[PDB]
C-alpha cells in the first residue's frame, strides 16, 4: 500500500515496506494521488489531513466509475503528537453518511 | 384500464400488497439502523487505537533517527523490500459485495533482520503494529460506509 | 377471527380462570411470529436475534400442533394444556399478558408428550 | 359473456360444480398452454379419489401431490417480495425455491396438445416426473446446506435431462427414468 | 363500515356538527382508553367558552390548556426521527420533551370506565394536574439548561406527586396541589 505524508516519516514507511511520499501542498498531493489511482499496483492510499482532508472529493470522478481503490485520512506527524479527539471525525462521518446530526 | 368488478378486486389486492411491502421495508431499515450503530461504535474504537499506535510508532522512529543515524536507517530501509504479502478479498454485506485488504509482512521477508541497530528494529516493530491497526480501521470504515448507503437506498 | 361475547362466557366458576390471559398471549405471540417469518425471507435467519428465532419457531409449532388437529375431539383441558405447552417455548417473564400466579402454577410442561400424539 | 368472472352465469355455475378450472388470458398470451390459473382453481374430489390412487398408481402418490402443491404455494408466497425488492435480494434457499417453481411450471404443467408424443400422458409417467423433480429439489437443498452457491447448481446437465422428459414415449419412459435417477444421484455427489 | 371518513353519512354529519371526537383502533389495541385521536379531533366551542373558564375555574386556565396542547404538538413532530433511531439516542432536551409527552399521555389522557375512581374527574382536579405537570416541565427544562442531572430528574420524588393526583379526592385536592408545588420548588431549586 501507498501513503502520502511528511518527508520525516517517509524513511520509516520505506523501512516498514510502505510506499511513502513527502509533500506539503494540496496540488501536488492531489496530482500524485490520482497518479497512484491510475497506475497499476497497490490499491490503498493513506492521506495526511494537512494536504488533503477528503481524498474522495479529489477522486470523486474516478470514484464514480470504480470503487475498488481505498483511501484513508489520518492526522499528520505534527497533529499526531499534539493530538485531538477522534470523536469529532466520527460525528462528521455519521453526519455525512446519514445526513443527520446526533450522538455527540 | 377498463372498469370491471374483477379489475376493482385486483386493484385492491395491489393496494394491500403495497402497504405490506412498505411495512416490511420499514422493518428492514430498522435492522440496518441497529447494525449501523454497532459498526460505528466499533469503527470509533478502532480509530482511537490506530491513533495511539501511530503516535508511539512515530516516537520510536524519531528515537531510531536520533540513535542509529540517517545513513544506517537508509541502509536498513533499502534492504527491506516493500509490501509483497498483499491479498485482496471480497465480502458480502446485505446483498452487496465489498472488498477487503490483507497484509502478511513477516520477519522472514526482511533483509538482514538482525537488530544491531536496535532502535531501528523497535521502529519496525511499532510500524508493524501500526499496520495491523491501520488495516483493521480500513475494513471497519468501508463496511460502515456501505451500510450507510444501504440505509439511504432503503429510505 | 373474533368473538364478541367471549368475555362473558369465560372466567371463574366456568371453564378455567387463566383462559383470557392465555388467549391474549397466544394472539400477540402468533402475530409477532408471522411478522418475523415474513422478515426472515429478506434479512435471513442469522441476522435475527435469539428471541425472534424463538418467536418464529413458536409460530411454526403453534400452527402445526394447535391448528392442525385433524379429526380429533379435544376437551377444553386438553386445549389449554397444549396452549400452555406451546407458551413454554417462550422464556418465562416474556409472557407480559399473564399474571405471575398462573405462570408459577402452569408454566414448564414439556411439549413432547403432545408431540407424540397431537 | 361480457368481460369477466363476475357475470351471473359464472357465479351461478360456481355453486353447483365439484371442480373449477379457471383459464387465464395472460398465460395464453405468452403461449403457455394449457394456461390453467393455479391460484384461482380448485377441486373437491381429491379425498374420495385418494384410496384409488394408493392402489392403482403408487402407495406414496398423495404425499408427492401434497409436496408439489406445497412448493407451488411457497413460490406464490415469495413472488410478492420479488415485486417489492427484486430477485437479487432473496437468500439462496428462496432463490432455489423460485427456480424449482419455474422448473415445475415449464416442465411438468406445460403440455403441447399438437405434439406427436406430448398430447397424451399416462398416470405413471406423471408420477415419475414428479418423483424426479422432488428428488432434484431434495438434492439441491442438501447441496445448499453444504455451501454450494446456486448459480453453479443450475449449470448442471441434468437440468436439460428433466426439462425434456415430456417428449419421451410411453414405453421408452422407464429406462429414461432409471437413467435420470442415476444421473441425479451421480451429479450432486461430486459437486461437494 | 369500511373505516372511510368519506362515507356519505359521515361526510353529511361533519358539515353541521360543532365538535368531532374521532376514535381509532390503534389506541384501542394498546389499551389506552379513551381512544380519542387528538390529531384528528377538533372542537369549535373553545372561544365562546373561554369567558366562562376564567370566571369560574381560574384566570390562567386557557393559557395553561394552550401550553399543554402545544407540548402535545411538539412530541408528534419528533416521531419521524424516533422512527429512524432509538428514543435514547436523541438529545437530552428532545428526550426530555418526549418523556414529558409520554407522562402527559399515559397519566392525563387515560381514564378507565371499568374502575371505581378512574371513571370520573372534575374540572379543578384536572386543572391542578395540568398546572403541576407544566411547572415540572418548565423547571426540568431550566435544569437542563443549567447543565446538571439530565437523568436524575427522571427519578425525583415529584414522579409520585404527579402520578398520585390521578386518584386524589376532590376534598383533599388543594392540600395535594400545594404540597406538590412546594415539592417541585424544593426539588428543583435545592437538589443541585
Amino acid at each position: 500500500m501507498a501513503v502520502i505524508a511528511d518527508p520525516e516519516t517517509a524513511q520509516g514507511f520505506r523501512l516498514a515496506g510502505l510506499e511513502g511520499y513527502g509533500a506539503s501542498s494540496a496540488e501536488e498531493a492531489q496530482s500524485l494521488l490520482e497518479t497512484l489511482v491510475e497506475r497499476g499496483g497497490y490499491a490503498l492510499v493513506a492521506v495526511d489531513e494537512a494536504l488533503l482532508p477528503d481524498p474522495e472529493r479529489a477522486v470523486e470522478r474516478l470514484m464514480r466509475g470504480r470503487d475498488l481503490p481505498v483511501l484513508l485520512p489520518i492526522a499528520g506527524l505534527k497533529e499526531a503528537f499534539q493530538g485531538h479527539d477522534v470523536e469529532g471525525y466520527m460525528r462528521e462521518l455519521v453526519r455525512k453518511t446519514i445526513g443527520f446530526d446526533i450522538k455527540l | 384500464v377498463s372498469p370491471t368488478r374483477m379489475n376493482l378486486l385486483q386493484r385492491r389486492g395491489q393496494l394491500r400488497l403495497a402497504q405490506k411491502g412498505v411495512d416490511l421495508l420499514k422493518k428492514k431499515r430498522d435492522a440496518l439502523v441497529a447494525e449501523f450503530f454497532g459498526l460505528v461504535r466499533e469503527a470509533m474504537e478502532a480509530r482511537k487505537a490506530l491513533d495511539q499506535a501511530a503516535k508511539e510508532a512515530y516516537a520510536a522512529l524519531l528515537l531510531a533517527q536520533a540513535f542509529d543515524g540517517p545513513e544506517v536507517v537508509a541502509g536498513a530501509a533499502l534492504g527491506v523490500p516493500p509490501l509483497e504479502g498483499v491479498e485482496a478479498e471480497v465480502e458480502n454485506v446485505w446483498g452487496s459485495k465489498v472488498p477487503r485488504l490483507k497484509a502478511t509482512f513477516p520477519d522472514g521477508a526482511l533483509l538482514s533482520p538482525v537488530g544491531t541497530p536496535a532502535y531501528t528494529l523497535e521502529a519496525s516493530r511499532a510500524f508493524r503494529r501500526y499496520a495491523e491497526a491501520l488495516i483493521r480501521v480500513a475494513n471497519t470504515e468501508t463496511r460502515l460506509k456501505k451500510i450507510g448507503e444501504e440505509i439511504k437506498k432503503t429510505t | 377471527s373474533l368473538s364478541r361475547l367471549m368475555n362473558n362466557g369465560v372466567g371463574k366458576g366456568k371453564t378455567r380462570e387463566d383462559h383470557k390471559q392465555v388467549s391474549d398471549q397466544l394472539y400477540s405471540a402468533y402475530a409477532n411470529g408471522v411478522d418475523i417469518r415474513k422478515l426472515v425471507a429478506i434479512i435471513g435467519e442469522d441476522a435475527l436475534t435469539e428471541n425472534d428465532r424463538r418467536y418464529l419457531q413458536f409460530a411454526d409449532a403453534f400452527e402445526r400442533f394447535f391448528i392442525n388437529q385433524g379429526q380429533q375431539n379435544r376437551s377444553i383441558e386438553e386445549s389449554l394444556q397444549i396452549a400452555w405447552a406451546l407458551l413454554s417455548m417462550l422464556p418465562q417473564g416474556e409472557l407480559k399478558r399473564i399474571s405471575k400466579d398462573h405462570i408459577g402454577k402452569y408454566y414448564g410442561q414439556k411439549l413432547e408428550e403432545i408431540w407424540g400424539a397431537p | 359473456p361480457g368481460g369477466d368472472m363476475s357475470e351471473p352465469v359464472t357465479q351461478s355455475t360456481l355453486r353447483i360444480v365439484g371442480a373449477f378450472w379457471r383459464l387465464d388470458a395472460s398465460l395464453a398470451f405468452r403461449r403457455h398452454f394449457p394456461a390453467i390459473n393455479w391460484n384461482g382453481s380448485y377441486s373437491l374430489f381429491t379425498s374420495a379419489l385418494d384410496p384409488w390412487y394408493r392402489e392403482n398408481v403408487a402407495e406414496d402418490y398423495p404425499e408427492l401431490r401434497d409436496a408439489i402443491s406445497e412448493l407451488l404455494q411457497r413460490e406464490a408466497g415469495l413472488q410478492e417480495i420479488v415485486q417489492l425488492v427484486g430477485p437479487d435480494a432473496l437468500q439462496d434457499a428462496e432463490r432455489l425455491v423460485i427456480e424449482v417453481g419455474r422448473i415445475i411450471r415449464e416442465d411438468f404443467l406445460q403440455q403441447n396438445a399438437y405434439h406427436e408424443v406430448d398430447a397424451y400422458c399416462s398416470m405413471k409417467k406423471a408420477y415419475g416426473i414428479m418423483k424426479m423433480i422432488l428428488a432434484f429439489y431434495k438434492e439441491a437443498e442438501a447441496a445448499i446446506k453444504r455451501g454450494v452457491s446456486i448459480d453453479e447448481i443450475l449449470q448442471l446437465p441434468v437440468l436439460e435431462r428433466i426439462g425434456r422428459a415430456r417428449y419421451v414415449s410411453e414405453e421408452e419412459f422407464p429406462a429414461y427414468f432409471e437413467e435420470a435417477m442415476k444421473e441425479i444421484q451421480g451429479a450432486f455427489k461430486a459437486l461437494a
